[PDB]
């Protein structure tokens, strides 16, 4: 499914002209400020919910469980612990 | 003789089963046979032969 | 020399009965015998060779550990090493024995009564290795106030019966005899 | 024709590290493969070095590790580097398996490198564990006991296998010496399998974050990914340095600095941070055999991702619903990790069970269902 | 899963009035959030092609469609590695998101599944 | 006159059909025997295998009933 | 095409131990290569085993 | 060593009357004891051919000579593996031991050595 240089197995390409410049001719950090601020904000915003939703949910679940556990092993939580065991 | 080929040799499953069952039989009988042979050639030498004194 | 339809002379090598089942069978008898000795040889090699990993002669050495009982106060558990495994010896109080005799045997992963476990109600002797995966339960802790294996949270009783948690069996009882009333051997 | 192509030996190296055609758009998550290679090299170097100083006999093992810490020049470094890299190895390998699950690297045509990978993951667990035991501290001895008793789950023969693996009636000298032998060996086996899964991958080439073919646009492995992999090498070494030099014991359990006492197990049993997820799984299930099966199945079930992912699209870049499901799966795997180190108490017993069910339901229910629905949403949604 | 499966199931949904009423809006939103159009892909560019069947379907594409597919993949690969999105004309507009490949793969698979079926026929 | 050929498609899965698989059922049987024989042969040395399996076999089973005399047994 | 040729991993094994084309007239002195392989396997098996017992 | 070297040195020997008088009889017994003729080989069949130069020379052989060489090697391989010797017509008679290859390899090497020399020429 993948070949090697010369016969990589791309469907025939025609009509794409690719241009690039030398690494020595380019500023490697051109527009780094713009990218670091605006591009990273864009990419972060677009992915934020995919991280925030499960982290916030499982942090809530952990928080509730750890608070209950703490409370069960207090004097006030004696009775509820006795029922749990 | 055809029959013997057909039963035990034709199917490789059967042939391998036969070889492993033969290996089982051989292994058990060879052990017993060498044990007896080893005791006969080293008769009166081994602990089992002098053990009775104690 | 010239014609390719005149097959060279093979009569010095050709078997007359080449198409008989007896003929194939003989060759397979050889191949099968070789498979049979290879299988007997393999099994013998693997068996003998892997046995090196089984307990060596020096390790296989039995303990017969004797322990006093005068030392042990009421409501305490000792740990005697015996065959590297710990032995819990608890000097159970009257009310502890009572607590143990209560649980309906019906509802017990491993149904046994204390009477089956101890040969003397005042001496719970057990191999103090948790029957789950093999930690040594911390005594006096638990939820059935006997022993609690801290590894996967299995609770043993005052009989050392399993009540809660993954352990499948009750804490094993060694072969122990009271030689005197104040000393037992294990 | 270039020597690097002509000569058979060079040609094999060439095909892996120089001319290897890679997709041009691999992101930083493709760097874990080389970090795992670097971890494996560090572990071999520090490991073989510790083996020059360590004594496998149980009467001397713990003391030889103290001698390494105290007397051997730079022994502290070599020891902590070895111990910490074992932790980094697992961060990187979960990252690498994470990357593979997120981008559908397990799908055809890469089921073989994936499946070999699952075995590398099992071997790493066994290697790292066997290595944990060699210290012969309290956790070491107890860990040995439990792992060697997982075969007791196997009925009938089980108990005898346990004794056979201990070479005794308990974990003792015999066990420690055979763990040393195998811990030295297992990493070379692991490097074979690591190599094999690359050879299996070389038929299809790396996947890429879009999950499309890269046959249209390839880049030589060097210089592009060689230099890209240095960034993570140095980022890894920065994190390595912070642990090794500044906090070498943050990732460790205090109890392993107590010599092994077969008479007590510590009240606070908590295995290595990386085994915690499966340990919580083992705790969750209240049956012996059940608990063991579930724990092993939690790794072996990765083998079925090629089947149960029914997507026509490779990986999650373009599947909002799958990405959310993957987020919850990952967070649940971290929750299992957390529950592995709390006390076995309410309410975490029930919670651990729910997390265990969710872990398995991702492979058995949710992934097959979500992937089916998203197929349909792509087709309907684009008409 | 096979494209045939996906296409038939989609057709079952588009038939049922109730189902289409609730599913078509969901699927359109899903596709917007999927965001493959923001790299200038057509939906069909994302179908896994490393399969006998798909390789055969892709060989059946008209040269025009094939060349354009190569271009969109090259261009998307370039967006991906630059961490940019398409802008302007590079963004796939909903009207350009044509199922250019679905007819070809459905024909490939139709034959492949007929072949499997007929390999298992029983004369009665 | 015949208007259409008369056939059904037999149920199949991953290119196996019940006709074909049923022909191999005997062979799995023999391979299962070979695996059984072979496995049991491998663990014939295991003491549990003798104790629980092999010593119970009629006639032949006495091959695996061996006691070391307590005079020659340190353990 | 035969699996042994198709599959990349099997194909490497195949190329060494099965389809590998050898001259047809190698005599018994060509057998030392495989004996050295067998010695190497014995040494690894017995060696790793001794390492389990040696201090 | 190169065939050119061997051939030129041999010619130096055959030139010198004294040298030929003592060397030719030695070389003829050497060849008898060598015993390659007993496997039906011509001397030239034994020249190492896994080099660029020799591959080129062998490609230059006339089809007849080439086919016959293949046959003699196949036949000799078969004698070797059977541990038999040639008998009768298969034994190479001294009159059949023709240097069929030497002219071809000498031409190949002549060019190769001229090429090396002229790569190092200095305009005076
Ligand atoms: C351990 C050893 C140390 C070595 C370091 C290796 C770690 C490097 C790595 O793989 O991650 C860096 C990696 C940068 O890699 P990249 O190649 O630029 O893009 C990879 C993503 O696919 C590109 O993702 P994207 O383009 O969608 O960008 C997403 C990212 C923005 O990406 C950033 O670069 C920041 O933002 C987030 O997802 C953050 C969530 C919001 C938090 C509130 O950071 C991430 O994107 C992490 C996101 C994980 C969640
Ligand atoms: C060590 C581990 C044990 C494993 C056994 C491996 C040894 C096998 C091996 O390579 O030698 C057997 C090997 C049999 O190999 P072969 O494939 O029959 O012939 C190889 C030569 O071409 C055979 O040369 P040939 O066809 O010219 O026959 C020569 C051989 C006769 O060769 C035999 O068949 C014996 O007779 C002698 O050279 C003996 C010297 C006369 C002194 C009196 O015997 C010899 O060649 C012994 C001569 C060595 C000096
Ligand atoms: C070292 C391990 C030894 C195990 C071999 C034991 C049984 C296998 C055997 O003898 O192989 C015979 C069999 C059969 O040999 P065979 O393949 O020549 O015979 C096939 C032809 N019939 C079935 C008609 C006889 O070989 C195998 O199946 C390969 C396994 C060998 C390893
Ligand atoms: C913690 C929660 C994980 C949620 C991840 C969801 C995706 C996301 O936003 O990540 C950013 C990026 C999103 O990248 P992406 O490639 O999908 O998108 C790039 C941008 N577009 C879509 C325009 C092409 O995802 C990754 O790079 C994810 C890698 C997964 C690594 C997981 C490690 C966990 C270890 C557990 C092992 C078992
Ligand atoms: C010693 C441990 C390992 C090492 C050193 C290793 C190394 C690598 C390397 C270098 C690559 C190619 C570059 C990359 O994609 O990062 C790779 C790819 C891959 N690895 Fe691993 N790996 C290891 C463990 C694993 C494990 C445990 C799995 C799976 C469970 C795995 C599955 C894969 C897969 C599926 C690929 C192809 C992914 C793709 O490029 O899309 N590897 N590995
Ligand atoms: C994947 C490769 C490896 C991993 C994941 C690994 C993991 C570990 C771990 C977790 C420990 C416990 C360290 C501690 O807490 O002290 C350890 C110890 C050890 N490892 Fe390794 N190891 C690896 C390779 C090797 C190799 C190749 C050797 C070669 C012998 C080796 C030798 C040792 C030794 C001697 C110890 C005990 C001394 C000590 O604890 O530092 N390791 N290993
Ligand atoms: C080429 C492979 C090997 C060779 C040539 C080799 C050779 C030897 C030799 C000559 C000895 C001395 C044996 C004696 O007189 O007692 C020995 C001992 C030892 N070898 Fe190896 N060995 C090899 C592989 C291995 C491997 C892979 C291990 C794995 C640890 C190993 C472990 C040992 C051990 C532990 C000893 C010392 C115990 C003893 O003397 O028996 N060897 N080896
Ligand atoms: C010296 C020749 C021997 C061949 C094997 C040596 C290693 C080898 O092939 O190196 C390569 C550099 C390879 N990386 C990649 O494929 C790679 C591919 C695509 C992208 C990136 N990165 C992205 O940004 C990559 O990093 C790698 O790290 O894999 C090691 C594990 C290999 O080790 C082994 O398997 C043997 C043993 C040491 C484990
Ligand atoms: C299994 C996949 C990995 C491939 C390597 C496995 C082994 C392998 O290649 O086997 C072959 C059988 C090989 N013999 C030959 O070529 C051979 C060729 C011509 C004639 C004869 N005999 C004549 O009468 C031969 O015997 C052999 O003995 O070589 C071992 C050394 C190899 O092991 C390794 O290198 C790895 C390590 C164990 C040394
Ligand atoms: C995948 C393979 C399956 C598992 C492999 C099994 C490994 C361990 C099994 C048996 C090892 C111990 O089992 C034991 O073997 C030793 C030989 O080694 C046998 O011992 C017998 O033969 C040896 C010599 O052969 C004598 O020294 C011994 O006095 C005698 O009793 C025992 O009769 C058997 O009970
Ligand atoms: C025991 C541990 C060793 C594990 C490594 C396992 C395999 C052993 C060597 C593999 C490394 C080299 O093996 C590599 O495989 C390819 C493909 O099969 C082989 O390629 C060979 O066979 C193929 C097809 O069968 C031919 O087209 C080719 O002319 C020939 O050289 C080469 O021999 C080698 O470049
Ligand atoms: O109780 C346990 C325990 O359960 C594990 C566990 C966790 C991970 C397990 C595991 C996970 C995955 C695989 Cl593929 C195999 C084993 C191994 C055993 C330990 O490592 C441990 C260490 C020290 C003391 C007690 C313990
Ligand atoms: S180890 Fe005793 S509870 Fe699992």
């Amino acid at each position: 499914y993948m070949g090697w240089w010369g016969h990589m197995g791309s469907p025939p390409q025609k009509g794409i002209a690719g241009y690039t410049i030398s690494p020595f001719a380019a500023r490697p950090f051109a527009g780094v400020v713009h990218a670091a601020i605006f591009n990273t904000f864009r990419r972060t915003k677009n992915q934020a919910l995919f991280v925030i939703l499960p982290v916030s949910f499982f942090y809530y679940v952990w928080t509730q469980a750890s608070e209950k556990n703490e409370w069960l092993y207090t004097k006030a939580g004696r009775h509820e612990l006795a029922k749990a065991l | 003789a055809t029959t013997f080929y057909n039963v035990f040799v034709k199917r490789n499953s059967a042939f391998v089963a036969t070889i492993l069952a033969s290996a089982f039989v051989f292994d058990m009988t060879f052990e017993t046979a060498i044990d007896n042979f080893w005791d006969r050639i080293n008769a009166g030498k081994q602990w089992k032969d002098i053990r009775h004194k104690y | 020399g010239k014609s390719t339809y005149k097959i060279p002379d093979f009569t010095p090598y050709l078997k007359k009965d080449r198409n008989t089942d007896a003929n194939r069978l003989f060759s397979y008898f050889m191949i099968g015998s070789f498979g049979m000795l290879s299988a007997a040889g393999a099994k013998a090699t693997v068996q003998d060779f892997l046995s090196n990993m089984s307990a060596s002669a020096d390790v296989l050495a039995m303990a017969k550990v004797e322990v006093k009982l005068g030392a042990i106060p009421l409501g305490k558990n000792v740990i005697i090493k015996w065959r590297g495994k710990p032995i819990f010896i608890r000097h159970r109080t009257s009310e502890e024995i009572e607590e143990a005799n209560e649980v309906n045997v019906a509802t017990l992963r491993d149904p046994q009564t204390d009477d089956e476990r101890v040969q003397k109600p005042e001496w719970l002797v057990m191999i103090g290795v948790c029957t789950h995966l093999g930690c040594v339960p911390i005594g006096e802790a638990g939820d059935f106030g006997g022993w609690f294996c801290p590894c996967h949270g299995s609770h043993y009783d005052i009989s050392g019966r399993i009540r809660r948690g993954p352990a499948p069996l009750n804490l094993e009882i060694p072969e122990y005899d009271f030689a005197d009333a104040e000393t037992l051997v294990i | 024709m270039a020597l690097r192509k002509k000569n058979s030996l060079l040609n094999m190296a060439n095909s892996y590290v120089l001319d290897s055609p890679q997709p041009s758009n691999l992101n930083y998550f493709w760097n874990f493969g080389s970090l795992l290679a670097l971890c494996l090299v560090i572990q071999l170097a520090t490991g073989i070095t510790l083996a020059m100083h360590y004594t496998s006999h149980a009467s001397l093992a713990f003391d030889s590790v103290e001698h390494i810490m105290r007397d051997v020049n730079f022994g502290w470094f070599i020891r902590y580097a070895h111990a910490n890299t074992a932790s980094f190895f697992f961060i990187c390998i979960y990252a690498h398996m994470g990357r593979n699950i997120y981008y559908g690297s397990y799908k055809t045509p890469r089921v073989l490198p994936w499946s070999i990978g699952v075995i590398i993951f099992l071997l790493l667990i066994i290697t790292a564990f066997m290595g944990y035991v060699l210290v012969f501290g309290q956790m070491s001895l107890w860990g040995a006991t439990v792992i060697c008793n997982l075969v007791s789950a196997i009925p009938w023969l089980g108990e005898d296998i346990v004794h056979f693996l201990w070479g005794g009636f308990s974990v003792g000298n015999p066990t420690l010496q055979r763990f040393f032998a195998l811990h030295y060996l297992m990493p070379f086996v692991l490097a074979v399998f690591a190599l094999l899964h690359l050879i299996a991958l070389h038929t299809a080439g790396s996947s890429n974050p879009l999950g499309i073919t890269s046959n249209v646009d390839k880049l030589s492995m060097h210089p592009y990914y060689s230099f890209k992999d240095l960034i993570t090498v140095f980022a890894f070494l920065l994190m390595f340095t912070l642990f090794v030099f500044f906090s070498p014991d943050k990732l460790g359990h205090p109890d392993n600095y107590i010599p092994a006492n077969p008479m007590v197990t510590p009240a606070s049993i908590v295995p290595e941070w990386y085994l915690l997820p499966f340990y919580a799984i083992l705790r969750a299930i209240p049956d012996k055999l059940g608990g063991v099966i579930a724990m092993v199945a939690a790794i072996l079930i990765l083998l079925i991702l090629p089947i149960v992912d029914r997507s026509i699209i490779r990986g999650n870049a373009f599947k909002p619903i799958s990405k959310l499901l993957f987020g919850f799966f990952i967070c649940n795997f971290l929750l299992l990790g957390v529950l592995g180190q709390v006390h076995i108490e309410p309410p975490f017993i029930v919670l651990g069970q729910i997390c265990t069910i969710f872990y398995f339901s991702y492979f058995l229910i949710l992934l097959p269902m979500v992937s089916t629905i998203e197929n349909i949403f792509f087709y309907i949604g684009s008409l | 899963a096979s494209i045939t499966s996906v296409v038939k199931t989609s057709e079952l949904i588009l038939k049922s009035p109730l189902l289409s009423k609730i599913v078509v809006p969901l699927a359109k939103t899903y596709v917007k959030f999927s965001g493959y159009r923001q790299l200038g892909f057509k939906m069909n560019d994302l179908i896994i092609e490393e399969t006998p069947n798909m390789q055969l379907a892709l060989r059946r594409l008209p040269p025009t469609e094939s060349y354009d597919r190569v271009y969109r993949l090259i261009r998307a690969t370039q967006f991906s590695l630059s961490h940019k999105l398409a802008t302007g004309n590079d963004i796939t507009k909903p009207e350009e998101d044509d199922h250019y490949l679905i007819p070809y793969i459905l024909d490939v698979e139709a034959e492949a599944f007929e072949k499997d079926a007929l390999d298992n026929l029983e004369v009665v | 006159y015949v208007k259409k050929p008369s056939y059904k498609i037999v149920p199949h899965f991953l290119g196996f059909n019940i006709p074909t698989v049923s022909k191999w059922i005997p062979i799995f049987g023999i391979w299962g025997a070979a695996a059984g024989i072979g496995a049991l042969f491998l663990i014939e040395g295991v003491p549990r295998t003798r104790q629980d399996i092999l010593s119970k076999i009629p006639i032949i089973g006495e091959h695996w009933i061996r006691e070391i005399p307590a005079s020659d047994n340190p353990f």
